[PDB]
């Protein structure tokens, strides 16, 4: 009655429900406020290699999709909450997306551009640039699905504990 | 010398277990796949062998004048496959039965964000209806138990959010729900599926019309002989 | 060439249907027998369209279990040699024979000779309503898509059949 | 004022309205009645390569679709119309198709198995096997589209006039 | 090892098909000789293998006074391969049966060209009497079908006029019919004799006096074990 | 499922209802009108040899046999319609 | 040295002619693309350069009681890309306009075999309505005309039926039409879209609701400077 | 192996076509000379073989 051992590389996805990320409601027209906020898991490393999908199911309080004019941005920050300018992976609109099938069919899938990597306290943030006419943001009725851990399409996200030379080279930012 | 079978709700034996959870949030055993003497050993492979899970729970309501709508059902509903209208789906998000008339009911429409629905037939005052909607939130995983009854451990301790099984069109290749890890059984040993979430899943409602089992677990697996 | 690429369905005189009670799986639902002069070959990766329904035209319970299984010339199952085992509910009768993305294929190849038998076994729950293969039917394989796969049929050629009788 | 000279191999598709093809309304349960009847066009030669699609948009007099368990058959015959038995290209059903899109996406483009080659008088026939309960055949509302001559997908059929040794080797069936 | 043996209306096997044709001139299947599992193969050979065929149709009339004579029958009548008066023939060109009295009736006289006849007695005014005469024009041939129900070949693709099967006595060497073409059967395959004709044919009329079978098809072949 | 291949020379007969032959009712006493016409089938070739029989059952509208004194003539023509005399 | 332009209903020059066909079923000149002074020469390439054709014709009716339905319009209507229900189609199969109210109509439903449609607003008795549906039957091709007005030669002497342009979702890449043949203009020369169809087709009806042009013939081309 | 003939209003067969044009200034087909099965081919050589036309309205 054995399971079979594992690599340290756990191939998963990322979503609001996990206990190391925070959501937050958003007013009308501030890009600067962080809607999402990952934090480092305090001991493990996350790795999002290139070509990684997103599925940002953002809606209003009334269940409707936001205006496609809004632009979504993902961005790395330091261990204090401050971005770097570089390290950005994604800047686009919701008009690109098909909520009906954005996480389904690879033809419609929207992947990152750059690789990305996370130490025990590193942070990624989501920024949402909106006009005034929007109906804000309701995080309870909205969510995200980052990556795929199920399909023969898309890719996953690697997570690992600290191993010696792996972390020796991984801390080389 | 191996082959591919499916383990499921009933599958290859009438010893597989199916029970429900508690409302106080702390996980419980939903299903137990016990291995029989019929085989030698059973195998799981995440990322290879498909899996399928249609969860469905129970709600109850009493009727009166103007009760065409059903309220927030304590249940986070999602349009299946992204699709909102019922008959365009791979399966119904929700089903309705009048017990007084003892008949199925057709649904008119839905509001997903308010988690409310609108039927076609106005019920009667003093009448009773039950509803079989999908299950929404919750966290799942597998578990292993020896022949004795002791925990050996889990598999890949990253509980999949339940609504993913509702999101994708499970019946389409390439999108089917696979997981991560593997595990091999032995003779009197039992794998289990465990869950935690607020609402009480249900099987075996005799009054349900569209099948003798409302909710199903299925999983392709490999077997030796 | 001698190899013929076709499909298979119920309405053929090498195949037998038998309407079924509720929940008696051990009964042969369907049967395929050899044609006594030709030889059939199936490769793995081959679709099925088991259009099973009730007397009243409605679909069966999704939680049904289906098997295709080889038997000896006697008609007894070998236990091994199964090609398929899954649920009806996995399929979509509206399009289960149409889109390859919804097609569901075998897990093994198969070979039939002048006397071998294939059987179809069907485990249904108690409450449901039988199975009438008059209004229901089946179609196995396709020879039309570049996708999918056909089934090979031959007359007796010496060397290949000489190999084939080493089972 | 130039047009561009041409090869003899005209790449086209075939349909009922052309003046070398005939239709015929049909009852339920004759698999032998020729619904359609092609003939040689009296001097030219036709070649259908193996790997050719079909769209047999067959319906009833009330416009509805036929029974999907219906079987369509296509077959070559002699100059007198007697089928040769061999030289079959097709044996499948209607339920395999999807009239909404059966001539659009290659994932659904049902195609032939073998090649075909028509002399100045050879004939192709199309047959229909149905149970009794159906609402027959109404060719006046139904139609057929053989091959494509417009898309980057599919293939076409080659019409040619008489080039000498081409015909000399072609008649050697 | 083989033998020479005949297939027929009933013959070896009570599965052969016998159906009726169409009035629109579309060549249809008169008879289907299906092969059984009992045998291995069959072989028919034109220019060697004898055949026998008595086709016959069915018409009707109503009675009035003086109507001892029947009009042209929509059928070009022939004498029976040499003879005009029925009593000396191999078989009758036609027979008559009154339904009310419910009896066979004797024929008196013929005009083959005008296709008319005269009977032994006057029917009652208002009675009904049916007639079973031979077939006139039509062209006939042979076809093969696999077990799959799809066509596999017309035999010698040139039909023959039907009339000769009347116009020779079939029970006499030289006069018997030897067609052209050859053909071989298999287990579940079926050969079909086809016809195109103006008129309808019949089998199994309850009121026919001389037997249960108004018409007959027979063919001598070789059989493999 | 075999049939046996054929020699090219198919031994057949000929009759009125075939699609390479045409009938035409004649008036009383017009000989130059062709009652019956036969033309090549456009791709095949026919060969009749001597000693070939005839059953020329010619009748009227009432079917009664004609005047037996009637003369019949059968003749090959050109590709246009003109008889040859020869042949 | 060349680039890619498109010829259009207007195209690169306000000399392109738009005329309509005859009712006597005989082919006519639909459009004349006349090359202008500005350019050097024009090139068409079948199997490279795409083309789009939204034809649309005219019918008219008078109102009275019960006229929620409009007749079989003498046009073999076809679904659009296979699709039927209006709001989901790539473009409307048909539109209609009440003249007296001077407004647009929205449509309930269609029946394609009987070629009829079903509206929402029962028009008034004595009122007038115009309808603009697609065109059905029709065989088109390209013709060449010199500066003199003489026919040089048709392109790829094999017509194109109309209804494929409706059958394919014209905007999807690869699915879009690519006719056959080539042709090259000179300065004062002309090319002519010819059509044969039984129903009269239109352009530039003042009472159209969606745009000042009801029907479009767009084509991709290569151009020299 | 060839000889000469005349095609005409009636000519070698009654399969020709004889129709009239339209008043709108657009050409039509006045006459149609279709070949029969009788002849293998017909040939006209301008500058060699004459043509005659007596039109009348």
């Amino acid at each position: 009655g054995n399971i079979g051992n594992l690599s340290a590389e756990k191939q998963i996805s990322v979503y609001d429900g996990q206990p190391f990320v925070d959501e937050q409601d958003v007013p009308a027209d501030d890009p600067n406020t962080p809607a999402l906020t990952i934090e480092g898991p305090d001991g493990y490393v996350i790795a999002v290699d290139a070509g990684t999908p997103i599925a940002p199911e953002f809606r209003d309080s009334n269940g409707n999709k936001l205006d496609p004019s809004t632009r979504v941005i993902v961005q790395k920050c330091d261990r204090q909450g401050n971005p770097l300018g570089d390290g950005i992976v994604f800047n686009d609109t919701l008009g690109r997306f098909d909520y009906e099938q954005m996480r389904t069919d690879p033809d419609f899938m929207r992947k990152t551009a750059k690789s990305l990597m996370i130490d025990e306290r590193e942070i990624v943030k989501v920024f949402v640039d909106i006009p005034a006419g929007a109906n804000g943001y309701d995080a309870d009725k909205s969510r995200l699905t980052l990556g795929d851990d199920t399909s023969d399409f898309g890719k996953a996200v690697e997570i690992v504990d600290h191993d010696e030379l792996s972390d020796a080279e991984t801390r080389a930012v | 010398y191996t082959i591919s079978h499916t383990g499921g709700t009933l599958g290859s034996s009438k010893v597989t277990t199916a029970a429900n959870q508690t409302s106080p949030q702390r996980e419980t055993a939903i299903i137990g796949f016990e291995c029989p003497r019929k085989f030698a050993e059973i195998e799981y492979v995440g990322q290879r062998d498909s899996t399928r899970f249609i969860p469905r729970t129970t709600e109850s309501i009493t009727g009166t004048a103007g009760d065409d709508t059903v309220v927030s059902l304590t249940a986070n509903i999602q349009p299946v496959a992204g699709e909102t209208a019922i008959e365009d789906q791979d399966y119904p998000v929700a089903v309705a039965y009048n017990v007084t008339q003892g008949v199925q009911v057709d649904i008119d429409a839905v509001d997903y964000a308010a988690d409310e629905v609108t039927l076609a037939d106005n019920p009667a005052d003093g009448d009773t209806v039950k509803v079989w909607p999908i299950m929404g939130d919750g966290d799942v995983q597998f578990r292993l138990v020896n022949q004795f009854g002791q925990e050996e451990g889990r598999v890949y301790p990253w509980a999949t959010p339940l609504y993913r099984w509702h999101d994708f069109p499970q019946l389409k290749r390439g999108r089917e729900i696979n997981l991560h890890g593997s595990v091999t059984w032995e003779e009197n040993e039992t794998v289990e599926v465990l869950l935690d979430a607020p609402q009480a899943i249900t099987w075996e409602d005799s009054d349900y019309p569209e099948g003798q089992y409302v909710s199903t677990f299925e999983q392709d697996v490999e077997i030796t002989l």
